[PDB]
């Protein structure tokens, strides 16, 4: 049994590298800045230490993580990429114009609200954006810059061309890629012949197989819903910390400060320290979470660092392993 | 004394790392207060004076 | 509730755009208060988000006002070891917040250094610099780095890009390897 | 049956408003979909331009638990036209109509033996003059001992004779003539808290909530705050002594001509529990979408 | 699966699918590992792959 | 209750959390050493595969 026809078959996929790196000032939150509570604080004391060492631990590791993808990642040699690459086939989506099309359009259709990097302080003057602080917690910018980001892609799609021709990393291969679709579409079981007389049909079927995946995000993009669960996630992790101030744990209030201006001081003394109790264990709680978080965020990377040196700078032979289909 | 004497007592020792350390974040100091809300009737004592 | 004498004091036109500590006759705490449009029921002078938290408030003397918090500065710090050299970072805030109305310990002092506007907030502590270090030790944030020396100061410089071999794309039949 | 989705009859929260959220909350509603508690008012015999003797309903013989207050709509008809009750080969145009409750904590039989005599303070909702009046008063009644009274032999049941075309003149509407009717039947002592409530008149449905509460009796209405919609609001905290326990309604009668008998709209009466209801607060504050967990 | 209160979900897939499925593969595999490439199907006898 | 409840919670999505991923591992397997006769020295089999 043989095939007649074939087509380009597009495959998204989406790994999750590294989670929202986050910290909190421990008795920022917990005691919220009055002084008779940070007497009442101060015989825990080590505990706002020991997450504080948790979550500096945990951000440094993601920290390691992170550089060593986009150090491994980064090809020894490349080039540059203007307007009219790849000749006849258009895949001038991919072009960068810095940003590319298709993360700006990624970027576009998903839910994201920048935590204020400017003038978050002037946005909560006069404007999450805002409750960043409402109850008091960090966000840490990325490693790297968005610029940085984009130099990293624009490299290996120069170099994507170039690497696979020869076993071996050593020499640089920077062909145009048409006879580099050509050389990797002959080596998965076509005869040279065919596609030395068909380069238009095929070159129009991968045009129009790039162009199918430019409205099709949506709900049925596998891809697409799992970058929306992973920024969902984060969402609802900060919204966990954002939503507990309202808890009482069994206290006649949520503000420290109406307990410390409303009730008798002995009474007030155990509601203070069974609010203390109630939000080290939600602290505590989330200092797990985040290590597990962590912890699946760094296996994940280590499969997207061996995914994209297996199957992206070479062809890849094994069956399905990246792609569905021959890749 | 200052942020470094906290960090140093975070980590139980004289030698710590180096590094960028998450600190006490301060709060600037309020600048008033406002009372101002529906009353203006007082409450009956006729017949208790 | 009870009552007080105003002439000014408690007025929030007056103490508008500034962090108080609102007492508004049986809600207390603290915050900003900032002109809005009327959002919500004029009656019940309250509204609240779904987190318990007031919003914004209907005014006797003219209407709905919004207060978010009484916003302030998160720090962290930058720390050096066998050099005893530290500097103080403001995340995601202009250089408009200076010594003045502070809180918690105290704050340390450098040398006497001006405060440094950056991507990632206002710097206290740095030093610009035209340099570009591919290697860095202290990932401050974004694209930015602290450079020690070998008592010296503490440099800021950017975090850049090891530009990669380039090589020249032919359009001929020939290569170039 | 009160569809929940479509806002009708949720009482607002009373102290906090919010604003274009999706947001659980705590309160006190009745179930979904309940058929209510039918009391329609009806006007009396006429002949001619003579108002003869009234025609009214056995609603006075039954008592129900006052539980945690209950809604009423009004106006459940909407400017329309309908068969005359009393008369059901006539139509005429439905126009709306307030009911008054009756409302105490201890039962007991009259002097006939039937059932429905109140001892003590009771609190009485009279409505009166056009509808412009809402008289309110938590209070003392005695029977009187004549013909067709309640201590008195030849009795049925006491009720409220309306002649609008005495009252609903234009102005005057003859000093509360409804409390005149009222006093016609009982006698009146040891009063608390006399209310009075100008109103307009029109013709669009609108709500009425009672309940009470450690502060007292809490009386909610649309009419103040929302006219032109249908969500609830608290308007009136009246201070009552004691915990209700047991209501009942005043029927009510029309003494108009034979010839110009009008159709009155049957309001709806509906119990009130606490439940725990999704709502849809809109950027006005107003209800317009609901939803239910039980 | 009632007097505690949790129900048991029934599985995904029936048997005969798991059935169906491991006799797609158990015929594929006689074929489809003696030349690379997964366009074409070789369904050579057992014996000789 | 709710405390059992809550940590059987967590054991619940911790042992599907591994599921899942020991199952992509098995498909790894499946379509690298089963459709297909591999080289890799005991990645799925003792001896020479
Ligand atoms: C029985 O007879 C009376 C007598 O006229 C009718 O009264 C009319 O009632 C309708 C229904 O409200 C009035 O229609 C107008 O509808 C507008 C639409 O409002 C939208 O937005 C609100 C707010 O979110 C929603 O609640 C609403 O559902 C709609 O989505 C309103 O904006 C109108 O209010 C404005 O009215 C006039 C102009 O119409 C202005 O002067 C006011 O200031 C106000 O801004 C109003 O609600 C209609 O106006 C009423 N007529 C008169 C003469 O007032 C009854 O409705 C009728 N019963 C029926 C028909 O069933
Ligand atoms: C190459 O692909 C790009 C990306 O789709 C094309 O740009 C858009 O093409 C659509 C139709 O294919 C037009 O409706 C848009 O107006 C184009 N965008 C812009 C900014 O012009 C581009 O036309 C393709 N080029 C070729 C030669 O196929
Ligand atoms: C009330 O909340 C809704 C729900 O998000 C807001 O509706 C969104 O409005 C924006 C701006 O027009 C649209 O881009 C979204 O698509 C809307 N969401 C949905 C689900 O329709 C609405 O704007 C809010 N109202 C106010 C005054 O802020
Ligand atoms: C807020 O100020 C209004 C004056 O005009 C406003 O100007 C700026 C401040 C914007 O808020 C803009 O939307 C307005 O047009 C007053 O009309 C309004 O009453 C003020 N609000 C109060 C007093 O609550
Ligand atoms: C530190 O220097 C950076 C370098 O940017 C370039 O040089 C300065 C003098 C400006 O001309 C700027 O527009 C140039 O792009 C500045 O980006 C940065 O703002 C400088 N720091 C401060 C606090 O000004
Ligand atoms: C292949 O498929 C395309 C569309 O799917 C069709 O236009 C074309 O005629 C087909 N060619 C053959 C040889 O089947
Ligand atoms: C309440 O009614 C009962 C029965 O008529 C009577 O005995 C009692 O004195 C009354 N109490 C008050 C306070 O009116
Ligand atoms: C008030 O109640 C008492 C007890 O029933 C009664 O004696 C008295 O006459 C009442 N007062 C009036 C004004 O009727
Ligand atoms: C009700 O309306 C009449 C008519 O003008 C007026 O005299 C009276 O004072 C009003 N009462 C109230 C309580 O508004």
């Amino acid at each position: 049994s043989i095939p007649t026809n074939f087509s380009f078959g597009v495959t998204q996929e989406y790994i999750q590298t590294t989670i929202q790196k986050v910290t909190v000032d421990c008795k920022q939150y917990v005691c919220n800045g009055f002084q008779k509570c940070e007497q009442l604080l101060r015989e825990y004391g080590q505990f706002c230490s020991k997450i504080n060492q948790a979550l500096h631990g945990a951000n440094l590791r993601q920290d390691d993580s992170v550089r060593n993808l986009f150090a491994s990642v980064k090809s020894s040699q490349s080039s540059p990429i203007i307007p009219g690459f790849g000749g006849d086939f258009n895949l001038t989506l991919l072009e960068p114009v810095a940003r590319s099309a298709i993360e700006d359009l990624l970027f576009d259709k998903v839910t994201i609200a920048d935590p204020g990097y400017m003038q978050g302080y002037d946005d909560c003057m006069q404007q999450l954006i805002c409750a960043q602080y409402v109850a008091g917690y960090k966000v840490l910018p990325p490693l790297m810059d968005v610029n940085m980001e984009a130099a990293y892609t624009s490299s290996l799609l120069g170099s994507i061309a170039g690497v696979g021709w020869t076993a071996g990393l050593s020499s640089f291969a920077a062909i145009p890629f048409a006879q580099s679709i050509f050389y990797r579409l002959n080596g998965v079981g076509i005869t040279q012949q065919v596609l030395s007389e068909n380069q238009k049909l095929i070159a129009n079927k991968f045009n129009q197989a790039l162009g199918a995946m430019q409205t099709g995000f949506t709900t049925t993009n596998e891809a697409f819903q799992k970058v929306q669960d992973a920024v969902n996630n984060n969402a609802q992790a900060l919204s966990k910390l954002a939503s507990e101030l309202s808890n009482t744990f069994g206290a006649i209030s949520a503000s420290i400060g109406d307990i410390i201006q409303r009730l008798d001081p002995p009474e007030q003394d155990a509601q203070i320290d069974r609010l203390i109790n109630g939000r080290l264990t939600t602290l505590n709680a989330f200092v797990a979470q985040q290590l597990v978080r962590s912890e699946s965020a760094a296996l994940s990377a280590q499969l997207a660092k061996d995914k994209v040196n297996e199957c992206v700078k070479a062809q890849s032979k094994r069956s399905g392993f990246c792609g569905q289909g021959t890749h | 004394f200052n942020d470094l004497s906290q960090l140093h007592c975070s980590y139980e020792s004289f030698d710590v790392e180096s590094g960028v350390y998450s600190v006490s974040s301060f709060e600037a100091k309020p600048s008033g207060s406002v009372v101002e809300q529906a009353e203006g009737v007082e409450c009956d004592f006729s017949p208790l004076l | 509730c009870p009552k007080l004498e105003f002439a000014n004091d408690t007025k929030i036109a007056s103490q508008l755009g500034n962090c108080v500590e609102y007492s508004l006759y049986g809600v207390s705490g603290r915050g900003v208060f900032q002109n809005c449009t009327a959002v919500g029921v004029r009656q019940q002078r309250f509204v609240y988000d779904a987190y318990q938290n007031l919003v914004g408030y209907y005014s006797d003397d003219g209407n709905y006002y919004c207060l978010r918090a009484c916003v302030s500065v998160p720090v962290s710090v930058i720390y050096d070891k066998e050099t005893k050299t530290h500097a103080t970072l403001f995340g995601s805030v202009a250089c408009e917040h200076i010594s003045s109305t502070m809180s918690q310990y105290s704050r340390s002092t450098r040398s006497m250094y001006g405060p440094l506007q950056t991507p990632v907030g206002c710097v206290l502590g740095l030093v610009n610099s035209s340099l570009f270090v591919e290697d860095c030790k202290l990932p401050l944030g974004q694209s930015l780095c602290a450079l020690p020396d070998t008592p010296g100061e503490m440099r800021l410089a950017s975090i850049a890009f090891n530009h990669p071999i380039q090589v020249d794309q032919l359009n001929s039949s020939y290569f170039k390897l | 049956p009160i569809d929940v989705s479509k806002a009708d009859g949720i009482i607002y929260p009373q102290g906090r408003t919010y604003s274009n959220i999706t947001i659980t909350y705590q309160g006190l509603f009745p179930y979904q979909g309940d058929h209510g508690d039918m009391y329609v008012y009806s006007a009396g015999h006429a002949t001619g331009t003579t108002p003869q003797k009234l025609f009214v309903a056995n609603y006075s013989q039954d008592v129900k638990q006052f539980a945690n207050g209950f809604v009423v709509r009004i106006g459940a008809a909407a400017n329309s036209t309908g068969t005359v009750i009393i008369s059901p080969s006539t139509s005429a145009t439905i126009r709306k109509i307030y009911p008054a409750f009756m409302l105490g904590s201890s039962v007991g039989n009259f002097s006939d033996g039937k059932m429905g005599r109140f001892f003590n303070h009771t609190l009485v909702l009279l409505p009166d003059g056009c509808g412009t009046l809402l008289r309110a008063f938590y209070c003392i009644l005695e029977p009187r001992s004549g013909n067709h009274c309640p201590a008195g032999n030849s009795y049925t049941s006491f009720a409220t004779y309306h002649t609008p075309a005495t009252d609903c003149s234009d102005g005057n509407y003859n000093r509360n003539a409804s409390l005149n009717s009222f006093k016609e039947y009982f006698n009146l002592r040891n009063c608390t808290f006399m209310y009075t409530y100008n109103i307009t008149e029109d013709e669009i449905l609108e709500w009425f909530g009672i309940t009470q509460t450690a502060q007292g009796v809490h009386l909610f209405s649309s009419r103040y705050v929302d006219l032109y919609g249908g969500n609830m609001f608290q308007f009136a905290t009246l201070p009552v002594y004691d915990t209700i326990k047991y209501y009942s309604i005043i029927p009510h009668s029309i003494r108009s001509i034979q010839s110009d008998r009008k159709a009155w709209a049957a309001f709806y009466v509906y119990k009130l529990q606490p439940l725990t209801f999704l709502l849809d607060f809109s950027v006005d504050g107003y209800i317009r979408r609901a939803i239910d967990c039980g």
